[PDB]
């Protein structure tokens, strides 16, 4: 094979400059209007507009009312840039992800690790607000994770919650999507982190309610809502106060806090390594609101 | 006295082994066989592909090219704003303008508008397997020679005219340092002397000079920049941004 | 070929040698101030932001001044601002 | 002034000792201790290799190339290669040496 | 007629002078630099067309917004007819629709 | 100008590092049973010895993907071989004549060192080559 | 011959002088000076105080964030209000 390459290219003039050809197949011939066969009326027709060069617009019927003139008008892409999207995060993936270990298990997974092991790629630009947590391959999934999505399925969240672990539906506006999505990017313009902004009114019932794993509903009510998609799905709920990783998988963050243990208003370096934090009075007001 | 052995650092694959290169040192005219060096498969023993050869020597060419040239239309020559005669009754033929592309004088129909660019960019992957193409071909065919140091006795170019006539080099030799800015001064000044012996550092080392360069030249430290900087490319992630801003493991 | 400075900016340079160096600095920023005029002629927005009734959402919106012709006869006289339109 | 050696020729003839010479080389560099299947031994230690290697390049003359120093790993391999014998003969001497007939002539311009 | 009678003189390419020898030299800026610059820094000409392609209406639309403000007045009347002519011709004129 | 005091910190610089992304794949964690939930399986160590060896992808996957050309043409590649792939392509051969009923189309692209199959037997293949340990 | 030494990008922090016209605004905002101090560290001779926004900027961003950001239990309250409606 590759051995054999070289041995029949050791034997051969040296490669230079003066016999390098193209791949065959890579470049057709250009064709010109010059000869018999391509010259005359130089593949244009006989006398008309398209000789001349001078034909009606794209979609004109030569008079008659066109077919995209003349259906009538209905709402389909009404409000299609003020639509919400979510890119799909299915089980399957998530686990596939797991065994490779392009996400660990082991610390809460959310926007960033994903992104950071290229499991999910989010446009903030195309109307993206997060990832939503489709149920595909929910029967095979087997894994202990604390996951933070923005969206999630019953069957999702039941296949988490029996394998063991915490799911959490989460918020963001496109700008602090932008920014946990790429932080990298964000910590280069010299701004103070800001406040993520609560959710709009019309998704404030989905976030406020434990059926969802809110991220601002009563934490009192997640137990109920745990043991009626238990009862409901045929599995016991495991009690996760006994488990090692109870701290790690009860550390959710603050619906205000952007990042892991970064307050909002401190300013990264990147470059001495340091995080400045201010100390007005009014700016420590505004920040921790 | 002791040879200089040296080893791949980084993890050649199972089903592969090390090509195996000799390193020599230039200090004298007989001082072959130096050492032995093991280089990694799939930078210097990888599959022969010379139409990629081809596709990066094409894209050096032309992917900075900028032609100037530029011809004036019938709308920038001077004058022609009026019609030269009436439309009937001369008995001649019928014209508009003087400046007109059937008129001595006038513009140029289809002629050259520059400036114009040419730039296109091939992916970062095959500019780099071309360089791991083109290395291979240089050990396969023996154009390829492996040095402890560039350091030469004296800075006479006569000096190492003749040990490259008495190693049989070829006609052209291209010289390859880490650094620019560690290069030796008896090889710096040995090699601004003549033309067809080049030095450059490892950087600037490309498939156009390597081909027109009938023998390579480089060093040990060379060698495993190289093998690294080409073996990064088969496991990097894909670019969530440009690798000009900070990572986690990069650089190195 | 090509002017090394743009042509709107050849007055500001002209302003900057000669004569007009020499100008006392205080007239040079008179000069130099572009405030906006009063509003006589368009009533102005009043809000950055409103929300556009046919899709419901926040949108920047701007006060583009009316452009206004002072007659020269303008300049002997207090018009308060008002002009020909 | 250091000067240069005359250029050497790269005609190569293989010695009719070559195998004894070879067997010796490699008693000499691996030791005399295991000379059991000495055809069998491999050339994995760089060192070793290097020493083989570089001890018959001083001996004949002719040295294993780069292109092909990855295929020797066994004194066999070895063996083959310096039984294989070079040529250094310009293109107009070959066809004056090889029979021409006594109709064709040929003759060097350059 | 319309043919020379004499050979012209000989034409010599220096073909190993310093141009020559380092053309393409630091092509892979990038890739052998920690991507510090991109190979497309080191394309000199106009600023307009540095590292960007396109048709002759791209072209002119580009100069005209980079440097427009800087142009002649008969270069930019020019270049101004000459936009209006390509926009017409590739949006009003052709073959294919 | 009067500036907010500021205080500047080194301790919670671990959560940027945290937040930094690499380059590199990382290598797949040691599991105790295989094949793993998700059905992916490491190739055998030592590899084959066979004459054609296939290289797994740089996210350690089987080389074998599907393609469509002129929406009715569909093909399955076997990318990152090396060694004889003639014999490759004659194994591929034995394998899918049971399956198709009869001999399989196949190109071998000996520069790339490439081979495609008339048909979509991603899957079929994919498993195919885990058994063979590439 | 010998090549010229490698192209290298810029080191340090630029600081284009704000009284030729031909400077760009964009670097000379503020913003150009809070890209320098974040890129360079502490090198770029910008106080890092000036990162964070002046009383007025702040006072600008509270009243835009009152207007444009209703409270939770504003919202809550507006929901209830529109549910018993409909119902
Ligand atoms: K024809
Ligand atoms: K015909
Ligand atoms: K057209
Ligand atoms: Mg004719
Ligand atoms: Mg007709
Ligand atoms: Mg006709
Ligand atoms: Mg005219
Ligand atoms: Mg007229
Ligand atoms: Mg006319
Ligand atoms: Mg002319
Ligand atoms: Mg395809």
């Amino acid at each position: 094979g590759g051995a054999r390459a070289l041995d029949l290219l050791r034997g051969l003039p040296r490669v230079s400059l003066a016999n390098l050809k193209p791949n065959p197949g890579s470049k057709k011939p250009e064709r010109r209007p010059r000869g018999r066969r391509r010259g005359r009326k130089c593949g244009r027709g006989h006398k008309g507009e398209r000789q001349r060069g001078t034909r009606p617009r794209l979609g004109f019927e030569g008079g008659q009312t066109p077919f995209y003139i003349r259906i009538p008008k209905y709402g389909f892409n009404e409000g299609h840039s003020f639509r919400r999207q979510y890119k799909p995060l299915s089980l399957n993936r998530l686990q596939y992800l797991i065994d490779l270990g392009r996400v660990d298990p082991s610390q809460p997974i959310d926007l960033t690790q994903l992104v950071n092991g290229r499991g999910v790629t989010i446009q903030p630009l195309k109307r993206d607000y997060g990832v939503q947590l489709v149920e595909e391959g929910a029967d095979t999934f087997t894994a202990k994770v604390n996951i933070e999505v923005q969206l999630a399925s019953e069957l999702a969240i039941a296949a988490i919650e029996k394998n063991g672990g915490v799911v959490t539906t989460a918020f963001y506006d496109p700008r602090s999507l932008d920014i946990v999505c790429k932080p990298v990017p964000f910590f280069l313009r010299g701004q103070p982190i800001p406040k993520r902004m609560l959710p709009p009114e019309e998704l404030v019932p989905y976030y406020t309610d434990a059926k969802n794993r809110g991220y601002l509903a009563d934490p009192a009510k997640f137990p109920e809502a745990r043991l009626e998609l238990a009862r409901k799905y045929g599995y016991i709920l495991p009690d996760i106060t006994k488990d090692e990783l109870f701290k790690m998988l009860c550390t959710r963050k603050d619906p205000r806090q952007i990042f892991f243990g970064l307050a909002p208003g401190w300013v990264v370096n990147m470059a001495d390594k340091k995080i400045l934090k201010p100390t007005d009075e009014n700016l420590l007001k505004y920040y921790t609101s | 006295p002791e040879p200089v052995l040296r080893k791949v650092e980084l993890p050649v694959p199972t089903h592969r082994r090390p090509v195996q290169a000799w390193v020599e040192s230039l200090r004298g005219f007989e001082q072959e066989r130096v050492g032995l060096a093991d280089l990694h498969p799939d930078v210097f023993a990888t599959a022969p592909r010379l139409d990629i050869l081809h596709q990066v020597a094409m894209w050096q060419k032309n992917f900075k090219r900028i032609s100037y040239a530029k011809t004036k239309t019938r709308a920038e020559v001077r004058g022609g704003g009026r019609k030269p005669w009436p439309q009937k009754g001369t008995g001649r033929a019928r014209h508009g303008s003087i400046r007109s592309p059937l008129w001595r004088g006038g513009g140029v129909a289809h002629g050259p508008r520059g400036p114009t660019s040419y730039y296109y960019m091939l992916p970062m992957k095959v500019r780099a397997l071309g360089l791991k193409v083109a290395l291979t071909v240089k050990l396969a065919q023996d154009d390829l020679h492996i040095m402890d140091s560039l350091e030469l006795p004296t800075g006479d170019p006569q000096y190492l005219t003749e040990l490259a006539h008495y190693r049989r080099w070829g006609d052209s030799v291209l010289l390859v340092d880490l650094t620019h800015e560690e290069m030796p001064q008896s090889i710096v000044e040995a090699t601004s002397r003549l033309k067809t012996f080049n030095l450059i550092p490892a950087v600037g080392l490309n498939v156009h000079s390597m081909l027109k360069h009938q023998t390579l030249v480089l060093t040990l430290p060379t060698v495993a920049f190289l093998e690294d900087k080409l073996l990064w490319q088969d496991s990097r992630y894909r670019p969530l941004y440009p690798f000009s801003l900070p990572y986690s493991d990069f650089p190195r | 070929p090509l002017h090394k400075y743009p042509v709107w900016l050849w007055k500001r340079l002209q302003l900057r040698e000669g004569i007009c160096s020499r100008l006392p600095g205080h007239y040079l920023r008179s000069l130099e101030e572009e405030r906006t005029p009063t509003p006589v002629h368009y009533r102005p927005h009043g809000a950055k932001f409103k929300i556009n009734p046919k899709n419901g959402q926040r949108e920047r919106v701007e006060d583009v001044p009316i452009p206004i012709y002072f007659p020269p006869e303008s300049q002997r006289g207090l018009w308060g601002g008002e002009g020909w339109i | 002034i250091l000067v240069c050696p005359p250029l050497r020729s790269r005609a190569y003839t293989p010695p009719e000792d070559l195998q004894s010479r070879l067997e010796s080389y490699v008693k000499e560099v691996f030791g005399s201790s295991l000379p059991s299947n000495w055809q069998d031994i491999s050339l994995e230690d760089s060192r070793l290799k290097f020493n083989l290697l570089a001890h018959l390049a001083d001996d004949l003359g002719h040295v294993v190339p780069n292109s092909r120093l990855h295929q020797m790993c066994r004194v066999r391999d070895v063996l083959d290669f310096y039984n294989v014998p070079i040529q250094d003969r310009s293109k107009f001497d070959e066809l004056s040496a090889s029979n021409l007939p006594p109709n064709l002539k040929i003759t060097w311009s350059y | 007629i319309g043919i020379r009678l004499t050979l012209p003189p000989p034409k010599v390419v220096d073909r190993w002078n310093e141009k020559r020898a380092m053309f393409g030299v630091y092509d892979n800026i990038g890739i052998l630099g920690n991507f510090e610059k991109h190979p497309k820094e080191l394309i000199r000409g106009p600023i307009w067309l540095r590292g960007w392609k396109g048709n002759e209406l791209q072209r002119c639309i580009r100069k005209r917004k980079m440097v427009g403000s800087r142009m002649f007045a008969d270069d930019l009347h020019n270049l101004n007819k000459r936009i209006r002519y390509l926009y017409k011709h590739f949006n009003r004129h052709g073959k294919f629709r | 100008p009067d500036y907010p005091r500021f205080v500047e910190s080194v301790d919670e610089y671990q959560f940027v590092e945290r937040l930094l992304p690499a380059t590199r794949i990382p290598d797949p964690p040691k599991h105790e049973h295989y094949p793993t939930p998700s059905g992916w399986q490491p190739p055998r160590d030592p590899p084959p010895n066979l004459p054609y060896f296939v290289r797994r992808s740089r996210m350690h996957n089987i080389p074998v993907y599907k393609d469509i050309t002129h929406g009715n043409r569909q093909m399955t590649v076997i990318r990152k071989v090396e060694g004889d792939i003639w014999a490759l392509q004659k194994d591929v051969e034995d394998f899918l004549s049971p399956l198709l009923g009869k001999t399989p189309v196949t190109q071998v692209n000996e520069v790339t060192g490439t081979l495609r199959i008339k048909g979509y037997f991603d899957q079929e293949l994919k498993a195919w080559l885990l058994e063979k340990g590439f | 011959y010998r090549a010229r030494p490698p192209p290298r990008r810029r080191p340090g922090p630029r600081w284009p002088d704000p009284e030729d016209l031909l400077t760009p605004r964009w670097q000379l905002g503020p913003r150009y000076a809070a890209k320098q101090f974040a890129r360079y560290g502490a090198a770029s001779g910008v106080v890092p105080g000036s990162l964070w926004p002046s009383p007025e900027q702040l006072r600008e961003l509270e009243a835009e964030e009152r207007e444009w950001y209703p409270s939770l239990a504003t919202m809550q309250e507006s929901l209830r209000v529109k549910q018993l409606a409909e119902e």
